[PDB]
């Protein structure tokens, strides 16, 4: 759902919007992550995994 | 995989990141949900059942 | 709408060959409401409710 | 406005009938240019006729850096004078030729996206990789560069009449765009 | 009301977009920092009292991760705000911004250029971290500012104001040995050694032939 | 085809009960009763792995599933015709993949390419030229600037009355247009401009960092743009007023020429200096040199003494010949070894 910068409720396509246009109702996954980019490692947020 | 195919390189190897590659990958969690769900059969591995 | 694309422009003006819906059935039914808007990826969709 | 187009860079290579060592005219030249893991011949600056001398080690040398063609005739066997002094034999037979750069100026502003579609089945460009546009003529085999302050380079000229009669030729495809 | 930064409303979430403005200050600021200083694991075993001169199960294998491991814990950890890893169209290329020159090297350069043609070569160990494209840059640059210098660098074709015996020898002080034949004899040691292990490797192969014969007729 | 007795060519398929034969309207005639329903290997391996790499820059950029597709055949003639060999696999496919998303028009540049692959922009687009003019393309079109204020609105997060500053834009980009600015400039730069201007006079999203990481062009190169455009014509007009209703067209002066003027019957067969007067100037003796001799080339040579002087520093700064040596002299170790 919601992102830890905005952390906002959401803007989403609403149901009865999706069933007219044959797409999947469907909310992202979001990661947190830290990891060794070189010289130091980086911490970066919501990182969109599907 | 897609890491160290990238880190089997001398120069490829200090100003490597790794989170520009993420995306390439992430299309398998939304379609192994979505064809899961259409299409009701499940295809596991680690129980190996159908 | 299978041959390999061509990069010029010779000879493309008349290419449409006809594929209609007909409306069968034995009884004479109305149109009740007929939309017209696009899916997910931009390709349009048609959706016509007798 | 009858303006005559400069030519800055003639390039010119020359066959010898002697094979080249790079020890006996390298180490005790004046000029001394030679890397042996950076590049595999030696170069000579020198500022009268402000040429460059450009050789290779079996045998072969290109001349480039002069303004006209005589200009670079006697640039040619000044370097090969240099070949007088160490005992090889520098024999030379055809002072071949195949590039000479020209740049000029009409300068008016023209419109070069509207030509892009006008005569845009053969020449084209890219606008965020390289600010001017390149164009082809195949009447003379030619390739030029123009641009939209009304330079134009003349490169790739195989031989130096050529582009003569192909400059005046290219003249008039501008003439339709006033950009009205 | 200029099109030059006009304070003029709401303007929400900028916190992020000025902090990472103002951190690339610094940046661009430790470039400078660095260029002004830079002018100037076997096996193990144990004496068990059971069984005595016995080896270990665990050091048999080493891990070849935990020496990985404590060079990263003291690394800088940083919290990436997504305004930092910005890229243009200058990314991912070449070069970088040379020096701007100084008077104290003109009278290193042309008098360099006096005496020598114009011989890069040994004029880039003379500026110790400068490379060779870029004195051709700063020799095709002062061919257009100043046009008559180098025709008078040219023009002078004698031993100078004798003042560079000392810049003659301020180059050959550094490491003071004859090059001349001093790089002879240590590849004439170089050829020694090699002359060394021909013989280690042909009476090796002598050995081979005994040894595979005595086994045939036995 | 042809009926038997009246030789029609139109024939219709007649399902009023559920016949569905073939018969014309000429005689009726049925034509058909009974209708019968439907009820190399390592070039191959060559393309099943560069199947997977259009389907891996497309998932990530979503590129829509109908342009791989549509991709896959300027791969495939630039695969037979001796293009892929040589050069880099995952710097063709992009080059590639470009040509299908500009025939498209789409809003995609061509940096989002290679900030995945974190090569320069002109690495991969050097490529690019030589594939364009060598296989023979020769309609493609424009970069139109105004495709990209559309999509930056989306991912920038601005307010929800996202309309009037795309409406306002695109007539600033029609206004754009007519005047003289980009010309040989680039089509994300003037573009990454006006919508800057445009959500100006409405917002305070102008902080050139976000748009910026937007556009992906420098931050002081948009700056320069919106000086070039104060500074035209009927622009001081419309610096802090004047509602966005001009009709004018105005004066023409595209910055290149206006550095130009800081700085201050056809031709006959016969008129121009030709070439063949310049090679007959040198007597052309093939085996001498005498003739164009002169005094300062002659004493061009070296210092006599001082060979050894400079080949000291020359072994000195050394290290190649040594390299070169022992690899010789390890060509014939190997050789019997
Ligand atoms: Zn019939």
């Amino acid at each position: 759902g919601k992102k830890s910068s905005s952390s906002t409720k959401d803007y989403l396509t609403p149901p009865h919007e999706c069933r007219l246009r044959d797409m999947t109702y469907s909310a992202p996954i979001y990661v947190d992550i830290e990891y060794t980019r070189g010289r130091n490692i980086i911490m970066h947020k919501d990182v969109e995994i599907g | 995989l897609s890491i160290d195919k990238v880190l089997k390189k001398p120069n490829r190897a200090m100003e490597y990141d790794a989170l520009l590659s993420i995306n390439v990958h992430s299309n398998n969690i939304t379609s192994g949900l979505n064809r899961a769900i259409s299409t009701g059969n499940w295809s596991l591995k680690r129980f190996k059942m159908e | 709408s299978a041959d390999a694309p061509n990069p010029n422009n010779v000879n493309v003006q008349t290419q449409y060959r006809e594929a209609p819906v007909i409306y069968r059935g034995p009884e004479p039914s109305h149109i009740d409401q007929v939309m017209m808007s696009v899916s997910d990826n931009d390709q349009a969709l048609i959706k016509v409710l007798l | 406005s009858g303006i005559v187009p400069t030519l800055q860079n003639i390039v010119a290579t020359v066959t010898l009938g002697c094979r080249l060592d790079l020890k006996t005219v390298a180490l005790h030249a004046r000029n001394a240019e030679y890397n042996p893991k950076r590049f595999a011949a030696v170069i000579m600056r020198i500022r009268e006729p402000k040429t460059t001398a450009l050789i290779f080690a079996s045998g072969k040398m290109v001349v480039t850096g002069a303004k006209s063609e005589d200009d670079s005739k006697l640039a040619s066997r000044k370097y090969a004078r240099i070949i007088q002094k160490i005992g090889f034999a520098a024999k030379f037979t055809d002072f071949k030729i195949q590039n000479i750069v020209g740049s000029c100026d009409v300068k008016f502003p023209i419109r070069l996206e509207g030509l892009a579609f006008s005569h845009g089945t053969f020449s084209s460009y890219e606008p965020e990789l390289f600010p001017g546009l390149i164009y082809r003529m195949v009447k003379p085999k030619i390739v030029l560069l123009i641009f939209v302050s009304g330079k134009i380079v003349l490169t790739g000229a195989k031989q130096r009449e050529e582009i003569y009669q192909a400059f005046e030729a290219i003249y008039p495809v501008l003439s339709e765009f006033r950009k009205m | 009301c200029k099109p030059n930064f006009p304070i003029g409303q709401i303007s929400e979430n900028f916190e992020k977009s000025k902090m990472a403005k103002k951190a690339k200050l610094e940046k661009r600021r430790h470039l400078r920092e660095l260029r002004m200083r830079a002018r100037q694991t076997a096996i193990q075993l144990k004496l068990n009292p059971d069984g005595t001169m016995a080896i270990d199960e665990e050091t048999m294998v080493v891990d070849r991760h935990k020496n990985a491991s404590i060079e990263n814990e003291y690394k800088e950890k940083v919290d990436e705000n997504p305004f930092a890893n910005l890229y243009n169209y200058g990314s991912y290329g070449r070069g970088s911004y040379t020096d701007p020159w100084t008077v104290e090297e003109m009278i290193k350069f042309y008098k360099a250029l006096s005496m020598w043609g114009t011989d890069f070569n040994l004029i880039s160990q003379l500026y110790p971290y400068r490379s060779r494209k870029q004195v051709k840059a700063k020799f095709v640059n002062e061919e257009k500012k100043r046009p008559i210098l180098i025709e008078l660098a040219l023009r002078s074709k004698l031993p100078p104001n004798f003042d560079e015996y000392c810049c003659e020898i301020k180059k050959n002080i550094g490491t003071v040995a004859d090059f001349n034949e001093k790089l002879i004899e240590l590849q004439n040691e170089h050829k020694h050694h090699m002359k060394e292990i021909e013989e280690a490797k042909n009476t090796a192969k002598e050995e081979d032939q005994t040894a595979q014969r005595l086994n045939d007729a036995n | 085809p042809v009926c038997k007795n009246c030789h029609g060519t139109e024939f219709e398929r007649d399902l009023s009960n559920a016949n569905n034969d073939l018969v014309c309207k000429a005689c009726g005639v049925v034509s058909e009763d009974n209708p019968i329903v439907s009820e190399l290997e390592s070039r191959e391996a060559t393309l099943n792995n560069a199947r997977r790499k259009l389907r891996a820059v497309s998932y990530a950029l979503h590129i829509p599933e109908y342009i791989t597709d549509a991709a896959f055949q300027w791969y495939k003639l630039a695969l037979a015709n001796n293009f892929v060999q040589g050069r880099r696999s995952q710097n063709v496919i992009a080059s590639c993949l470009y040509v299908a998303c500009r025939k498209e028009k789409t809003h995609h540049m061509l940096i989002d390419f290679s900030s995945r692959l974190q090569v320069s922009v002109y690495s991969i687009g050097a490529t690019f030229l030589k594939m364009v003019k060598k296989l023979h393309i020769t309609e493609l079109p424009l970069a139109d600037p105004s495709l990209f204020i559309q999509h930056f609105a989306e991912k920038l997060d601005l307010a929800d009355k996202k309309i009037k500053v795309v409406k306002d834009a695109v007539k600033l980009a029609q206004r754009m247009s007519k005047d003289w600015m980009f010309e040989g400039r680039r089509p994300a730069g003037i573009a990454g401009a006006c919508i800057l201007l445009a959500c100006r006079m409405n917002n305070l999203r102008r902080t050139h960092t976000e748009i910026v990481a937007v556009s992906h062009v420098a931050e002081e190169t948009l700056q320069q743009r919106l000086n070039e455009f104060k500074n035209t014509k009927a622009a001081k007009l419309s610096v802090q007023k004047f509602r966005e209703n001009d009709v004018e067209d105005g004066e023409a002066r595209p910055p290149s020429f206006v550095k130009n003027r800081k700085k201050e019957c056809p031709r006959n067969l016969h008129l121009l200096p030709t070439t063949d007067t310049y090679l007959s100037k040198v007597s052309d003796d093939p085996d001498n040199l005498e003739d164009v001799d002169d005094e300062e080339l002659n004493a061009h040579l070296l210092n006599e003494e001082a060979s050894k002087l400079k080949e000291r520093i020359w072994i000195g700064l050394n290290a190649d010949f040594l390299l070169e040596q022992e690899s010789k002299r390890l060509k014939q170790e190997a050789d019997i070894a």
